[PDB]
RNA sequence: CUAAGAAAUUCACGGCGGGCUUGAUGUCCGCGUCUACCUG
């Protein structure tokens, strides 16, 4: 009868590194092995009242009372050397495969079909369309959350670690490619290929990212915050793996699977990142919404049960939530 | 594993550890580490059975070690 | 009831597997009324030949840990439990439990004999500390030493020797090695005083008990319910005519308990040592059996 | 059975048989059972936190034991109850300092760098509890004065034992980085093994007075009797040092 | 002739905790110093997608509920960022003596079982138990997670007689499949080392460790543990360890006699052969291919199973635990 | 025989802590550090036995799909020492054969008299050569005895904080269920003979050392004890060290009865009225059987009947151990 | 002459897959540390 999976979930793919950041002069790129590390540092700030008061409590002689004592807060921030301008971000990516076999299923007819429609995907195309859009987002360096805007000139370097050496190097240049075209260049494809033999599984693939952003002499570096759960106040901790500011290795990946272009109302409002349910928490609302029928869930039951393929735009789709991971079972 | 207000909306979600968010200022107080729970629209407010306390109203009121969570939170179902 | 002549110490007690539970009210500390059979244990057993006599204790408590458990449920606790062995049919056991503690005290005894002219002052406490090292005296036993530094030597003072200067020296030249406890004293006199404070309510000396432990008040030290011996209810008996008695000497009287309440002082701030011997008054004539320390304050 | 004998005054023994009691263990069973959960209980609950009703208490109950009776055999004793399967309560008589936690005695920057810091819960405890007493006691004398010079005398009486629980905790507090604030009154609280090098600094609780007894906790009892409990602190700390 | 009210079998194949380092390749007979990898707290927040159950599927509150975040704080274990290679080193403990139960009710039942199992090892010994318990350290399926995606994993394993080694092994985890049970030149070696060792006719104990080349920076898994923070790791003195029983469990994947079908490789020696991970239980009851029913079937009414299921029946009893309810 | 008659305990031991150390370093065994009892936790699925009721192919999938999770206990030697030291110090008192329980006194005097003409004609020197091996193989090291590489035990005679006579035994070579002679344990023996004759207690302090393996498990007593949390299996800390309990090594000192009617090939069972043993289950020396310890004190100072010597060796061993019979 | 006397709890275990924590801020202003001293 081949009813749906109690419990399912998937081991992910393309997994990424955690992110490091050290600072430099732009001259000296191409001996950046010892550029010392961005380091965290606390400093103290002044705020003062900002928030939209309710009507009630608009009275004249409270205002000024309630301003008259700030809120001095503790604020973690990272900054770049004063003589230095450029920002150096280092992280590494492996390719695992074997995109389709699951962790945990139930039924093992289900489990069955499920590896044969994903055979059958794999067959007939190959992930060269889930390929040439990793590789994009390699290349126009979007790991970069806040630390791209307004940046001179981004150069990203990517290699191929195969042994301890390196296989075959690549350099790019993240604002001759736009963030939202995908374009087809000669060197966009020859690390479209790795990624494609990477996932399909014809080898091993890890990849060394450095990405280096002109952002200026003694300027204001982004990294990604923590938790201050549970007076000695602070706010805005910075995340700091062994006392260099870092990108979490989910923000970062994060940018790897913003690929998304096919789903409803797309105005040209550029790629979302692929998720079930596929929503932005910025945008604050969710497309693929589950009353249309261009949801994941609702494309799987509809693909290993009633085999209704759907159209390759939206197995460029599946595939890819697929190979993000997660649960999938009625937990 | 609490006694909570008088809220019969759902089955709650509860967490004892609180970060307060700032931006997105109509949700105060967005909880950490979550855990889920069910009372699955109980009468009374003690009902909060994560895996072993469902009857027993004299041991729940025995149970106040962590308990009276004020509920006033992220949303009328989601509680403290 | 009368005075101590020597104050014979004790150094270092170590006790494994001793007794807790002590009365059908307490759990903590074992009854003092331990501690007062065991130098009349011990008396009976050395004190008749080095021609001594011994009546009062103090107890130190240098450490105390009990054996509870909470099987991730109420802050009260369950206890340690003991295997028994099978039974005829090799099946079961009907097992009754008790508790444990590993205490470690070190008691200061009293002594009243004329035999510390004859014997020297340092072999009549090298002799009975080395008795004491081979018996019980809660229901556990008294661990030997390790291989470290040795405070194994005990000492004994007299407070006959010298002056009132001299005695309150040697007194903190004994304290000093008697500092990390906490001794233990009898309470009787504030429960008689608290009584005609609470007699509005209820007069029924259980419940007066019971709220002087149980904003906040306050409580002015470390209060603390005992065992203070045993009121008796059945008449004498004889000594031959009771049948599964310990011996056939001896008359019988059956008992219940009787709660009082004590103190747990810090061996400094109290006036000299002897105030903390603990004697035993037992009227006899239709009454009861007490164990408390006169001259508590 | 299970019976003892005790010694008469200037006689033989007689020999007690020390029964269970029933009637005067549910009595406490009942008067203890409604003050955990009943109306006095649940009812005024918060009775001290936010003005629940007046004429309750709180009934506090710490360190409860309890004790079974074989289990699922309840036929053989007698006075049944179908919720005492073994459930009479056993109220607590511990002897203090059951945890013994002062081991360490680090170089730190409280206990440490301060003599008088105390990081202890007994004593913060004591030193949270003075407030009470640390009010204008004008008309309580014996209330305000009394009560908080015992309680200074405590205060003052459990650092003795703060100091010299750690005095087998090691062969010596030698030289190491933190401690030399605890360096400055490295005699009294601090190691054995003449003033220096041949004796112990009988004053550093007299520098310690000041952050602990005036730093941390009506005029006369505040510098009189402290002074005096102080001055008496000082000479049992000066008497057994030399 | 009856089955024991009591009966107990205390384990053989005992492992340690496996311990986790990291450091560089190309550092071989130097890797004694390497520093301990460990654990650390960060924050993660990721929004909603599980399943939903009809209920909410409505646009109305799908938005709702997306701007209600779901801050958790797990942990994680990454390798220094400079190195390269994760070592896992563990001690493995071989006791033998392998029929005699620790406990018993019936001696007829006793000495029955003892008959059985010595009529089984001194017709054909333990040496289809050591070739299949040798492959469990040749290619090393104790890295659970940590083996796949690796560059070369390679384990190395001395045998120590005395604080000294006796023996030493290079193997090279990935030439030596997951599937197949070959018969190389050395893990014969192995084999009847842990044959002698099993046959009680000495006492074997094993250093073994594992080198994976995952990756500078990237992650390693140790094994997690309960709830009462959202995922805790297991730290032994602020190291990150896998479990024993894990390393356990990896051990004794030698099953490859199932009722149901030999093209899905072996799994871990259970009574009701139990993955759960694939949540089924191959060698059901129903079926009269389990072990409980392969036990009273062969040392009561005396019936022998097939020659494959022997090395199944004694392989449960290497395993250990508690029968005859 | 009258009431109640009851036999404070001698041989008394006590706890045995624990720590871990190198081999050839096994002298310095003062400093070393304690093993500590760390926890994990465990999944487990399903291992027993079911009903015929049971056991459909539906309902047992649905019960590997919810396995158990219980957090034990554990502890290890830390992953560099490979050899684990336990420490007890045993202490004997003397005196055997007189109790404290009689309301009797004619029964008290003629047994002190039975056992007078015990103690004369032969001494302690048979159960104390059986009381001196199991020190000599290390029954009390319980399951951590079995497949170590080399035990060995070493005991300190102390009678004041001097150290009288130390021995140095290897518990291999010695047998598990025999009981040979000894140039050193015939006087070892002799000692605690002489401790078990007279008066005064006779100390002892023991310790062994045991080459288990780096970083594996051993294994302190457990302690017994809302289908939630669950943690089962919780060891026995004092001090903050994974200890023996006492009792755990009373029934490995006492291992010496072997004159069962039963078997006498399998080897020593702990003595006791009833003599049972917990693991075997049945009861040897049954009451219906005449070579039970309670009947064999009434025919040998009530009516007088002399039984033969290992039978008097039983009985005066179970005086030994202690008890109480009414 | 001690609520004294007495006591083996044991065996075996897969926690496990997934994730964006974001945005902004003025810490201000005033000040006396003095007096002495034998290291052989």
């Amino acid at each position: 009868i081949l009813s749906t999976a109690s419990v399912l979930a998937f081991e992910r793919k393309l997994d990424p590194s955690d992110a490091l950041m050290s600072a430099g002069a732009w001259a000296q790129r191409d001996a950046s092995q010892e550029w010392p590390a961005v380091t965290v540092r606390e400093k103290s700030v002044r705020g003062t009242i900002s928030n939209r008061l309710k009507t009630k409590d608009r009275d004249p002689a409270k205002l000024d009372a309630s301003i008259q004592s700030p809120n001095l807060q503790t604020v973690d921030v990272a900054n770049l050397p004063s003589d230095a301008d450029t920002l150096k971000v280092r992280f590494t990516l492996r390719v695992l495969g074997g995109a389709g076999t699951p962790s945990a299923c139930n039924d093992a007819a289900y489990r069955d079909k499920l590896l044969q429609t994903v055979a059958t995907y794999v067959n007939d195309q190959g992930f060269a369309e889930l390929a040439r859009r990793y590789a994009h987002n390699l290349a126009n360096a979007r790991f970069l959350w806040r630390n791209r805007v307004g940046a001179e000139a981004v150069e990203v370097r990517i290699n191929h670690i195969r042994q301890g050496e390196v296989a075959r190097a690549w350099r790019f240049d993240a604002l001759a490619i736009g963030l939202r075209d995908f374009k087809a260049d000669a060197e966009l494809d020859a690390l479209a290929e790795l990624i494609a033999s990477g996932l399909s599984g014809s080898g091993h693939v890890l990849l060394e990212v450095v990405a280096f952003a002109r952002i200026g002499d003694g300027q204001e570096v982004f990294p990604s915050q923590e938790l201050i759960l549970d007076k000695g106040q602070k706010s805005k901790t910075l995340y700091s793996v062994r006392d260099a500011a870092a990108i979490h290795s989910q923000k970062i990946g994060n940018a790897l699977r913003t690929i998304d272009t096919w789903y409803p109302d797309e105005d040209g409002l550029g790629p979302i990142a692929v998720e079930p349910y596929g929503s932005v928490t910025s945008q604050g609302k969710a497309y693929r919404q589950p009353k249309q029928k261009l949801d994941f869930y609702t494309l799987l039951d509809n693909w290993v049960l009633r085999d209704e393929a759907p159209a390759v735009e939206q197995q460029h789709y599946v595939i890819a939530n697929l190979i993000r991971g997660g649960v999938f079972g009625e937990a | 594993t609490m006694s909570t207000a008088y809220i019969i909306f759902n089955s709650s979600v509860a967490a004892v550890v609180d970060t307060e968010i700032a931006n997105g200022a109509n949700v105060t107080f967005s909880t950490v580490t979550v855990k889920e729970e069910i009372n699955a629209n109980r009468d009374f407010n003690l009902v909060n059975a994560q895996n072993g306390k469902i009857s027993r109203a004299k041991r729940w009121g025995n149970e106040a070690s962590k308990c009276e969570y004020f509920g006033r939170e992220i949303n009328p179902t989601e509680f403290f | 009831v009368t005075d101590p002549e020597a104050l014979l110490l004790l150094p270092r007690l170590s006790i494994q597997n001793a007794n807790a539970i002590s009365s059908p009210l307490t759990w903590g500390f074992p009854s003092p009324g331990a501690f007062t059979g065991f130098v009349h244990a011990l008396q009976r057993r050395v004190g008749i030949s080095l021609d001594i006599e011994l009546d009062g204790v103090g107890i130190v408590c240098h450490r105390f840990e009990a054996q509870i458990s909470q099987p991730a449920g109420k802050r009260t606790k369950v206890f340690n439990l003991t295997r028994n062995p099978l039974n005829r049919d090799g099946s079961t056991a009907a097992i009754v439990e008790e508790g444990r503690a590993h205490l470690e005290v070190s008691l200061l005894l009293g002594v009243h004999g004329d035999g510390l002219d004859d014997h020297p002052a340092q072999e009549i406490a090298r002799q009975v500390q080395e008795q004491a090292g081979a018996m019980r005296l809660a229901g556990g036993s008294i661990l030997p030493w390790c291989n470290e530094r040795f405070p194994a030597p005990n000492a004994e003072l007299l407070m006959l020797g010298g002056s009132d200067e001299q005695r309150r020296k040697n007194q903190r030249r004994l304290t000093r090695r008697l500092l990390p406890g906490f001794a233990l004293v009898s309470r009787e006199a504030l429960l008689q005083q608290h009584l005609e404070t609470l007699r509005t309510t209820l007069p029924e000396a259980t419940t007066l008990d019971a709220l002087l432990d149980l904003q906040v008040r306050d409580k002015p030290g470390w209060l603390v319910p005992i065992p203070a011996g045993y009121n008796a209810l059945s008449p004498l008996y004889l000594p031959g005519e009771v049948r599964n008695a310990r011996d056939r000497e001896t008359p019988l009287r059956f008992v219940e308990n009787l709660f009082g309440l004590g103190e747990w002082l810090s061996p400094h701030r109290v006036a000299a040592l002897s105030d903390l011997l603990w004697y035993h008054h037992a009227e006899p004539d239709k009454g009861l059996y007490r164990w408390s320390t006169p001259r508590f304050v | 059975a299970k019976q003892l004998y005790f010694p008469l005054p200037g006689s033989g023994y007689h020999l007690l048989a020390p029964l269970f009691p029933t009637s005067l263990v549910h009595h406490v069973h009942a008067l203890l059972r409604e003050a955990r959960f009943g109306d006095a209980a649940k009812a005024a609950r918060e009775a001290r936190s936010r003005q629940e009703s007046w004429p309750h208490g709180f009934s506090e109950y710490p360190n409860l034991a309890i004790q079974k009776f074989g289990g699922t055999k309840p036929q053989n004793i007698s006075q049944l109850n179908n919720e005492r399967r073994g459930e009479n309560w056993l109220l607590p008589s511990l002897p203090p300092n059951w945890q013994r936690q002062n081991v360490n005695a680090p170089m730190r920057h409280s206990s440490v760098f301060e003599h008088d810091f105390g990081r202890t819960p007994e004593v913060s405890r004591l030193t949270r509890t003075l407030q009470r007493f640390l009010a204008k006691t004008v008309h309580n004398n014996l209330a305000i004065r009394q009560r908080r010079a015992q309680l200074v005398a405590q205060i003052c009486d459990e650092a003795l034992q703060y100091a010299a629980r750690l005095r087998e905790l090691e062969p010596g507090w030698s030289a190491t980085p933190g401690c030399q604030l605890h360096d400055a009154e490295q005699l009294w609280l601090d190691p054995l093994r003449q003033r220096r090098l041949r004796g112990d600094w009988p004053a550093e609780v007299g520098n310690r007075f000041a952050n602990w007894l005036n730093r941390a906790v009506e005029a006369a009892q505040w510098s009189q009797e402290l002074s005096k409990e102080l001055t008496m602190f000082k000479e049992i700390l000066e008497d057994e040092r030399d």
